[PDB]
Parts: structure tokens; C-alpha cells; sequence
RNA sequence: CUUGAGUCUCGUAGAGGGGGGUAGAAUUCCAGGUGUAGCGGUGAAAUGCGUAGAGAUCUGGAGGAAUACCGGUGGCGAAGGCGGCCCCCUGGACGAAGACUGACGCUCAGGUGCGAAAGCGUGGGGAGCAAACAGGAUUAGAUACCCUGGUAGUCCACGCCGUAAACGAUGUCGACUUGGAGGUUGUGCCCUUGAGGCGUGGCUUCCGGAGCUAACGCGUUAAGUCGACCGCCUGGGGAGUAC
RNA sequence: AGGAUAAGUGCAUUAUGUUUAUGUGGUGAUUUGCCCUUCUGUAGCCA
């Protein structure tokens, strides 16, 4: 129907849950006559302050179009998930279906802000493997 | 409002360095030295020789507080210093100058002043 | 000279782009002090459009800890 | 308020009188104000009111030259 | 809110079937769809008085257009008013 | 030192008298203030408030100010050709057309102000503030709403005012 | 005639004068703001001055006793400079009131003034306290500099030439009270109403104050060729 | 008919309404570690808290109101009214082109509908502050002034008669009357050159002209020029009470 | 590694600029309140 730009972040120690869930979420969206207009994972970062303990988190920009009843239920699920810690959703008017240039800011994350471990393989399993899937 | 300057008297750490925490208000200063592992090697305050009224928060009562606490942590065998600052209150500068004049380094003057979100109601029984 | 819009540094004390989206971090800092925190619009004469939309867009980012929230995170 | 970074023409004491502007700017710049939801527009938020006196001070610098007091 | 597929259905069922949304019958039936939409909100809670001002706008105007309409032709009026239901 | 206007006739209408006080700063001095009206016989906007040490020097000051920055104005016959309601600063006064068979009808200093103004037969009731200082504006505002005769036919009456500049 | 508006396509500016909102009633004859301040141009004054340049022709036909009054920080020399001619009198120090309305007292004080001036300049002003005499001399000089306009002139002038509005409020204030027609130079912080003749312009410098009010123009110089059959037969030398 | 008003898709601003979601930090507390005497309050002050180890500080848990600075003279709601940030459901306004209807208009006795706040029934909840009540300080006292403990209250939601400074202070709504600029916003145009300028609308505010006031003040949002139609006043006190 | 527009080095107690007791009612300065004009006129009032 209309586009509601979900961006969300992931706890390190829990990261192994997300590669399975996102693909199930893409199947919930497209199974409701919406589209995924992006799904870019940004990598692992240092947070500006702790959120639910630990100083680092992992970033995913999902960018939904979907019927309005369902997008309210995915954002609530993602903020209350057992691996995603927080999410923020912004409005359809005077805004994009695909966001601003974060293209550099993604690489910077992968290059230098990364731990290089299993938890950061999962980030790449969660955005740079698909943009839409049926589960 | 001063800790033990004399030797063997209380438990020592002798780690060459510490961090100080300064709580600056318009009515007091609390200057408290701690270990880099996070344990108090001494404190003082600005009513440590009896300043009261406005005079309790001013640069000169802020300075003597800093001079009482800085003295003691030389028997806990510290030589170097770092500072955390918390409030736009007075003597916030006179206190830094006092730590450095006490024979310590003060290169990192880290503002970490907390933010209340104004969850309380302040005392009023009047027109203003 | 016609349809050379944003060819150059024009408007602002410092030229970031967008004000409502917050997904990039490196073009919002243009309007953020060192304490980790929003520029005070009275003192600066901020460009009002960009400032009004940055008031929601910085909070959304803050709550997603993309930026500091409070001075103790300096 | 002392700020982590240093002022221009710098010395080993950091101070807020040179490179601060948004710190305690409504958090403790308040005096006995209670919890309010519309009273600040006329009590607290005097920006139009306070801008005039500053404008008057920039106005008087021209006007002293124009009378030739200098 | 009011959307393209409700609005098209209304033009299809009410007034002329193309290129008209402005006439008395269909104008009343477009207002009806927003009153229904407002009653959709008013099936979550009932301390909705700041919106109720608006409900009474959309009714008051139906009273204005039903008045005009019944002074033009009693057919469009008696059909419309029964075909858009409302009240017991 | 200014041009003055004159009338070939004397008016010395003293309307008010007052005294100036500072009460501690140099204490209180003997000075008076005064208001005096200078007409023409057909009217003037002439009103003068002045001040000096004593009452005579004070009135003569005030009589001078009643004839500088002022000009005379004129009206034919002892009536006014418009029923209008003159207002000046809360002192509001009324007029309606009348006969010559009535002259003045008024009291105090007002009967003396209206005689020079030419609006004494038309004299109808005053309302709002009617103490001396402002009641006396008859010959000022009541001659700025003025109408005065110049036609030979009532149906040429609006046509005749148009061609006076066209 | 046309030369006076051949020079207004050549100067007319000040690039603003005061405030963001300026004086609204002069807005038609003048250019609006640019980049967070106020700017003015010479361009918006020429359509106004395409007929209105005929009023410099009406103050040159009856020319004998003209007074250039209202001095400012950069306008003072321009009040001296447009009035440099020998029928035309000027001040160089700020004007104050009563110099036209209590003219009685002023003419009694001129009559004192030229006597104590011949005395001071001959050296005849001496006292056994030198301080009391030199201090009277400094203050006598200020009178000479302030009054120099009406001082050497036969009586109240036939026009009054106000160059400034912005601080010299009084010179316009008294001209309305003596009824003497006004010849005005208005700026973008002053209205063109309430004065009888205008140059649209600015109040400072030689941009409007002698660029039409001098020998370079043709309209202050064709008024004066109409004096030569009315009160005189030859007088065109005197005036600029 | 359009010269009034109404309506569709398109776009845009905002704390409107109803219901969901969510983080960090001061006061406060507990615990353990480290650590010793004032801490607090204010005009200055004492009462208060504290050696049963207070104040402060490191680590980790507790909890509820609350959410800066951005935030402005902004904007929204019917007026009072709305303030952390976000979404769902939905209102009402702001712009623009295509398109339609075509006086469907104006006001409003009666009328029904409808709350900032506390008052107030029940449910939720309590860290701080507080009428009362105590005690201090002040003094002719001291209920005012000022502080300290401390409770209902504050704090949430609906609900009962909706109180007020419940306001474009200015009824309702509209037509007409030199502008410029601020705040901040649709959108055409710019070196997009800094909350800007010009083009054309927007609410919203400074400044001042024609006209108006008793003065402040108003001035294109009128307190101007007026329009229709409704409300209300006839000296004060005593009375927004009585009846 | 975006706590890096680095203060836009545009910054200054940052929006209540506050608090340590009071002392009754009226009262000074005038009996010519008068020294500007023809006709249409004036201050007790006139050409």
C-alpha cells in the first residue's frame, strides 16, 4: 500500500538468530501484497552509548511497503525480539522509499568498526544474501 | 573532611594514577578521588573548614576542598590524575587549577555532567 | 546561470543533505556540537526548515543510538 | 560544563566560556519551575522579547558615530 | 482514511458513473464514507470530542445538501436518504 | 518669529486656570497655566494653552498661542447647513438646522464660544465630558464637518460641488 | 533639462539605510531587500524623477535667500557644497529649534554676534583672566559655525533646504510651522509625504545633494533663466 | 451563472483526537566493594539527615512520574485546550493542477454536544515536591515572609454538575483598504549562499501610512470601511451573591 | 575508528534579575484672577 521505512539494530551475542528471521519477515510482507524496496545490512558498529548492555550493535535497514495493520505488528515484534534490541519507523510523506546515502557508512562499519567473528558473518547472512524471500 | 596522610594506617593501593569526580553546585563542591579500578582513596568538601551561605560554592571554598583531598592520595602513592566534571556551578575552574598545583597532571578534563529529564517538582511555597 | 542547484557550498554554516531521514550519519553532524548534541538555533541562526525536521529526525536516531542523547555520553 | 576539548589560544584548563552553547540550556537554567505544558510560552520562552534589547544595543553603536560622539 | 477504491465504487454506484464527484448524491455518499471511517475510530474509545466537532461538520453539511436536494427533486432525495441508511 | 491671523474684533475668552507643582524639587513655585479662545465672528480653529509666573502674563501667553499655527474659517448665516454630530476626544456635541428666530441657547462660557463660531442657532445637546477644557471645541471640529451655502437649486446641489474643481 | 535624470542613471545609491522593514510609504520609488539585509538602487528612482525634476525649477526662479540646514556625519560637507554659491547660505554645525520661530531673539543675538566677532578677531577681547576670555572665544566660534546661515542673510528664507531627515528632525519641524515651502532630499528610511518638493535618493554625500543642485544639471539652470525678467535683469552668476 | 460555498485524486505541516510500542540519566532505594565527617538548606539562618558509618564513588538490581537543548514570536484542536520519540486507527487544516456540482448561502432564541486545573467515584500508582499537621526562622507577633519534615494530594485513565484571565485580550462569519519585513511552510525561479531574495498562496508576528482611541494601543488577523444576524450593559459598595 | 563540522571556537549565571518586622485624618499662596484688533465680538464686561 504505502511505505514505512523500518531501520533496526541487533545485539552481538544474539546475532545468530537474525538470518533466519529476516527471511521469514520478507515472506510475511510479500505474502501481504507489499514489497521490500531495500534490505541493506550495514554491519557491526560502536553505539553512541550502551543499549540493553554492551557498547556495540549491528544495523539492518529493511524499508517496507505493506498493508498498514501488518507493519505496526512487525515493528513491535522487532523492538521486542530476542536478538533485535531496537527499531525506529518513519512516515510516508516528504520522504523516500529507499533512504539517503549510507553507502560509505556501511563499508566503514564492515572495514574498521567490525569485531571479525561469527556474530558479524550473521550480519552479512541478514542483508547481503537476499532482499526478498518466501519461507 | 580529609583522609589518612600518614603511612601504614589504612589499606594502600599505590597504583601511580587515579581519576577524580567533581560534583559542582551553587551551594557546595564534592571533590572525591578514586582508583582507576573504582575505589575511593580520599574526599573532601567545601564545608571542610565551615564555609556557609553563597561562600560555600565559590572558587575559594572549591579550591580548599580540592587541596584537602589531593593531599591524602600521596600516601595511597598516586602521582597522576584525571578529572570528571558535573555541573555549570561556580569554582569549577578554580578546582582544576588546584589539582594541578597540588603536583598532578590534568590533561583530560572530561565533561560527563548528567542530564535530568525534569521528572520532579521543585520546592515552591511562594510567588516565584 | 540556471539549474545548477547545489553545484557548490550554498546555504548553511556547513552543508549536510536531507533533514528528515537519519539513515546516513555523516551529513547530520554538520548541525551537531562536540558534546554529541543538537545545535541551539537561537545562537546560530539555523536554516529553519532543516532545523524543524532535524528535531524529530535526531530523536528517532538517538532512540536507535546512532548519536549521543545526553551530555554524560560525551 | 567545562567541555572535553580545548579553547582557542589554549591552556591546560578546559573551560566552557569559549566553546559551549547548548549545555544546561533548559535543564538547570530554570529557577523553581514546576511541571507545565503551556505556561512556558509566556513565562519562560521570552526569545522575541529578549531579542529586541540586543537589537537596540546594535542600533546604538551606529547612532553614536552618526551624532559624531566619535 | 478515505482511499481511491472506496471513492471509485461510490462514483460507480452514485451520481453520474464517470468524471463527477461533485454532485449532490455522490457528495453525500463520499461524506458518508468519512462518517463511517470516523465511527471506525469511535470503535476503539468514546472520549473523542476533539474529532466529534468534525463528525458534526460532515452531518450538518449532509443536512444542508439533503435540504437543497429535496427542493430540486423528491426522487434523488427519497432514494439517496434510504440507500445511505442511518438512524432507527 | 511666525505669521499671525486677526479678525478686526476682540476675543479674550479665558476658559481655565491651573498651577504647576514639583512639591520637593525646588518645592512649589507660584506658576500658573491657562487656556484662552480666540475666534473671528464666523470661527477659527484658535485654541491656546500657555503658562507663566502670574495669571496676567500667563493668559497673554495663551492668547498669543490661540493665533499662531491657526487659521480663521468661515460659514454663511448664523446656522450650519448639515445635521452632524461633532466629536473631539470624548467631548461629543450635536447640531441640527434651525431658524434665525432663536439665537443662542446655552450657558457658562459656551454661549460666548458659539457666538463667534456661527453655529449658535443650530445648538443642540452636548454629551460625554462637558467640563470647560474640552466642551469648547464647537468652533474647531464642528467647523471641519462643515457645510456652507453655494447653490441656487437643490437638484444642482451635488453637481455644483463637483464642478468647483472639475 | 534631461541632464538631471542623465545623472540619476549614474548615482542614486546607498545600499540600504536602516531596518529590515524600512519605511513602507517610500517602498514604490525604491528597491527591496537581498540576502538577509536591506539594499537600495539608483534604478527605482528614475521613473519618479522623469516628471518630478520640474521642482528644482521653481526654487531657482525666486532665488535670493536660501538656507541649507540639517548636517550629519557624512552629509555635512554636502550641505556646504550645494550651497557654496553667494545667494545661498549654510550652516556647518547641528541645527536646533527656535532659529526660525523665535527668529526675533536670534536676530538680536546675530547683532551681538558680528560685534563680539570683530572684537575677538582684531584681538580686542582681552581680560586679566585669560581663561574667561579664551573659553568665551571657543563658545563664540561654535555660535559662528552654528548660525553662519542666517548670520550674513537679510531675513527668513524663501525656501528651506533639508538634506537629512534621519537626525535633523527639527529643520523639517520648523519649516512646517513657518509655512515656508520645503525643498527635500529623502532617503529609504524617510517618507516623501509632508514636504512640497522631493529628490528621491539618499541623505549622505554628493550622490543626490549637488548632483542635480549644481551647474552640472539643466533644471536648476532653466528656473534661474526665468529670474532674469521678474525681480532682476541679470542674476544667473550668483547661483549654482 | 460564479462572484459565494461544497467535493474527488495529488502533495505537505503539526505536541488534534483514540489505542499500541521504547531508551538513557539527576533525585530516591537496596546490595556488595572502596572510603571518613559533616551533609542540607538559605537572603543569612536554624529545624532536618548522619557515626547503627551519612555525604560522595565503582559495579549491579529496584521503581514511578518525567523526557532537554532541537523548541520558535513555530504548528495543531472548537475556545479554553495539545509537549519524550515512533507506528496503527482516524479527524481537521495548509498548498497545486486536472475534474465536478452550481446560492446548496449568512446568523442563530431554544437546543444538544463537549473540562486547563483542582474538586471527585472506582480502578492504576507513588522517586521527588506539598495544603493540613508539627517544628524551625522572622517579630509587637508571626496564620503572611522563608525553610525543613510530612499526608491526602500531585501523577495516570475514564466517569459526575463543566470552574476560570474558558482570548484574532477583539461574537459569528464574510467583502473591501499604500506595504514592507519577522517566524515558519506549499511551490516556481536563483549564485538554491546561512531562519534570505524575487514569483504566487499559507497561517503566524514586528514595523508603520490612510482612518480610530481618553491613554496604552490598533492599522490589511483593525481597535478602519462596513455587512447581515445574535449575545449583553444603564454609578459604586454590598453581588457573580440573593431570589 | 560518526561522541569527528572538530564548538558554525556564535559567545558570556545558560528564561521569573527573588527573601531577615513597621508607625492615624485634613491643612501651603491674594476681594477687582484686569493691560492684542475696525465691522460679524470678549474674559464681572465694552468700542
Amino acid at each position: 500500500m504505502r511505505h514505512y521505512e523500518i531501520v533496526f539494530m541487533v545485539h552481538p551475542d544474539q546475532s545468530e538468530q537474525v538470518p533466519g528471521m529476516i527471511e521469514r519477515y520478507t515472506a510475511a510482507i510479500t505474502g501481504a501484497e507489499g514489497k521490500i524496496h531495500r534490505l541493506e545490512d550495514w554491519g557491526r558498529r560502536q553505539l553512541a552509548y550502551p543499549i540493553n548492555k554492551l557498547h556495540k550493535a549491528h544495523y539492518v535497514l529493511m524499508n517496507v511497503e505493506a498493508p498498514q495493520e501488518v507493519i505496526d505488528e512487525l515493528e513491535t515484534t522487532f523492538r521486542f525480539n530476542d536478538a533485535v534490541i531496537r527499531s525506529m519507523v518513519m512516515r510516508t510523506k516528504h520522504a523516500v522509499t529507499e533512504a539517503s546515502p549510507m553507502v560509505k557508512a556501511k563499508d566503514e562499519r564492515r572495514e574498521r568498526r567490525d569485531d571479525f567473528a561469527n556474530e558479524t558473518a550473521d550480519d552479512a547472512e541478514a542483508g547481503d544474501s537476499e532482499e526478498e524471500e518466501e519461507e | 573532611a580529609k583522609a589518612p596522610i600518614r603511612a601504614r594506617k589504612r589499606v594502600r593501593k599505590q597504583v601511580s594514577d587515579g581519576v577524580a569526580h567533581i560534583h559542582a553546585s551553587f551551594n557546595n563542591t564534592i571533590v572525591t578521588i578514586t582508583d582507576r579500578q573504582g575505589n575511593a582513596l580520599g574526599w573532601a568538601t567545601a564545608g571542610g573548614s565551615g564555609f556557609r551561605g553563597s561562600r560555600k560554592s565559590t572558587p575559594f571554598a572549591a579550591q580548599v576542598a580540592a587541596e584537602r583531598c589531593a593531599d591524602a592520595v600521596k600516601e595511597y602513592g598516586i602521582k597522576n590524575l584525571e578529572v570528571m566534571v558535573k555541573g555549570p556551578g561556580p569554582g569549577r575552574e578554580s578546582t582544576i587549577r588546584a589539582l594541578n598545583a597540588a603536583g598532578f597532571r590534568i590533561t583530560n578534563i572530561t565533561d560527563v555532567t548528567p542530564i535530568p529529564h525534569n521528572g520532579c517538582r521543585p520546592p515552591k511555597k511562594r510567588r516565584v | 546561470a540556471r539549474y545548477f542547484r547545489r553545484r557548490k557550498f550554498c546555504r548553511f554554516t556547513a552543508e549536510g543533505v536531507q533533514e528528515i531521514d537519519y539513515k546516513d550519519i555523516a551529513t547530520l553532524k554538520n548541525y551537531i556540537t562536540e558534546s554529541g548534541k543538537i545545535v541551539p538555533s537561537r545562537i546560530t541562526g539555523t536554516r529553519a526548515k532543516y532545523q524543524r525536521q532535524l528535531a524529530r529526525a535526531i530523536k528517532r536516531a538517538r532512540y536507535l543510538s546512532l548519536l549521543p542523547y545526553t551530555d554524560r555520553h560525551q | 560544563p567545562v567541555i572535553k576539548v580545548r579553547e582557542n589560544e589554549p591552556f591546560d584548563v578546559a573551560l566552557r566560556r569559549f566553546k559551549r552553547s547548548c549545555e544546561k540550556a533548559g535543564v538547570l537554567a530554570e529557577v523553581r519551575r514546576r511541571e507545565f505544558y503551556e505556561k512556558p510560552t509566556t513565562e519562560r520562552k521570552r526569545a522575541k522579547a529578549s531579542a529586541v534589547k540586543r537589537h537596540a544595543k546594535k542600533l546604538a553603536r551606529e547612532n553614536a558615530r552618526r551624532t559624531r560622539l566619535y | 482514511s478515505l482511499s481511491t477504491e472506496a471513492t471509485a465504487k461510490i462514483v460507480s454506484e452514485f451520481g453520474r458513473d464517470a468524471n463527477d464527484t461533485g454532485s449532490t448524491e455522490v457528495q453525500v455518499a463520499l461524506l458518508t464514507a468519512q462518517i463511517n471511517h470516523l465511527q471506525g475510530h469511535f470503535a476503539e474509545h468514546k472520549k473523542d470530542h476533539h474529532s466529534r466537532r468534525g463528525l458534526l461538520r460532515m452531518v450538518s453539511q449532509r443536512r444542508k445538501l439533503l435540504d437543497y436536494l429535496k427542493r430540486k427533486d423528491v426522487a434523488r432525495y427519497t432514494r439517496l436518504i434510504e440507500r445511505l441508511g442511518l438512524r432507527r | 518669529a511666525h505669521i499671525e491671523k486677526q479678525a478686526g474684533e476682540l476675543q479674550e475668552k479665558l476658559i481655565a486656570v491651573n498651577r504647576v507643582s514639583k512639591t520637593v524639587k525646588g518645592g512649589r513655585i507660584f506658576s500658573f497655566t491657562a487656556l484662552t479662545v480666540v475666534g473671528d465672528g464666523n470661527g477659527r480653529v484658535g485654541f491656546g494653552y500657555g503658562k507663566a509666573r502670574e495669571v496676567p502674563a500667563a493668559i497673554q501667553k495663551a492668547m498669543e498661542k490661540a493665533r499662531r499655527n491657526m487659521i480663521n474659517v468661515a460659514l454663511n448665516n448664523g446656522t450650519l447647513q448639515h445635521p452632524v454630530k461633532g466629536v473631539h476626544t470624548g467631548s461629543r456635541v450635536f447640531m441640527q438646522p434651525a431658524s434665525e428666530g432663536t439665537g443662542i441657547i446655552a450657558g457658562g462660557a459656551m454661549r460666548a464660544v458659539l457666538e463667534v463660531a456661527g453655529v449658535h442657532n443650530v445648538l443642540a445637546k452636548a454629551y460625554g465630558s462637558t467640563n470647560p477644557i474640552n466642551v469648547v471645541r464647537a468652533t474647531i471640529d464642528g467647523l471641519e464637518n462643515m457645510n456652507s451655502p453655494e447653490m441656487v437649486a437643490a437638484k444642482r446641489g451635488k453637481s455644483v460641488e463637483e464642478i468647483l474643481g472639475k | 533639462a534631461t541632464v538631471s535624470m542623465r545623472d540619476m542613471l549614474k548615482a542614486g545609491v546607498h545600499f540600504g539605510h536602516q531596518t529590515r522593514y524600512w519605511n513602507p510609504k517610500m517602498k514604490p520609488f525604491i528597491f527591496g531587500a537581498r540576502n538577509k539585509v536591506h539594499i537600495i538602487n539608483l534604478e527605482k528612482t528614475v521613473p519618479m524623477f522623469n516628471e518630478a525634476l520640474a521642482e528644482l525649477n521653481k526654487i531657482a526662479s525666486r532665488k535670493g535667500k536660501i538656507l541649507f540646514v540639517g548636517t550629519k556625519r557624512a552629509a555635512s560637507e554636502a550641505v556646504k557644497d550645494a550651497a557654496l554659491s553667494c545667494d545661498q547660505f549654510f550652516v556647518n554645525h547641528r541645527w536646533l529649534g527656535g532659529m526660525l520661530t523665535n527668529w526675533k531673539t536670534v536676530r538680536q543675538s546675530i547683532k551681538r554676534l558680528k560685534d563680539l566677532e570683530t572684537q575677538s578677531q582684531d584681538g580686542t577681547f582681552d581680560k586679566l583672566t585669560k581663561k574667561e576670555a579664551l573659553m568665551r572665544t571657543r563658545e563664540l566660534e561654535k555660535l559662528e559655525n552654528s548660525l553662519g546661515g542666517i548670520k550674513d542673510m537679510g531675513g527668513l528664507p524663501d525656501a528651506l533646504f533639508v538634506i537629512d531627515a534621519d537626525h535633523e528632525h527639527i529643520a523639517i519641524k520648523e519649516a512646517n510651522n513657518l509655512g515656508i515651502p520645503v525643498f527635500a532630499i529623502v532617503d529609504t528610511n524617510s517618507d516623501p509625504d509632508g514636504v512640497d518638493f522631493v529628490i528621491p535618493g539618499n541623505d549622505d554625500a554628493i550622490r543626490a545633494v549637488t548632483l542635480y543642485l549644481g551647474a552640472v544639471a539643466a533644471t536648476v539652470r532653466e528656473g534661474r533663466s526665468q529670474d532674469l525678467a521678474s525681480q532682476a535683469e541679470e542674476s544667473f552668476v550668483e547661483a549654482e
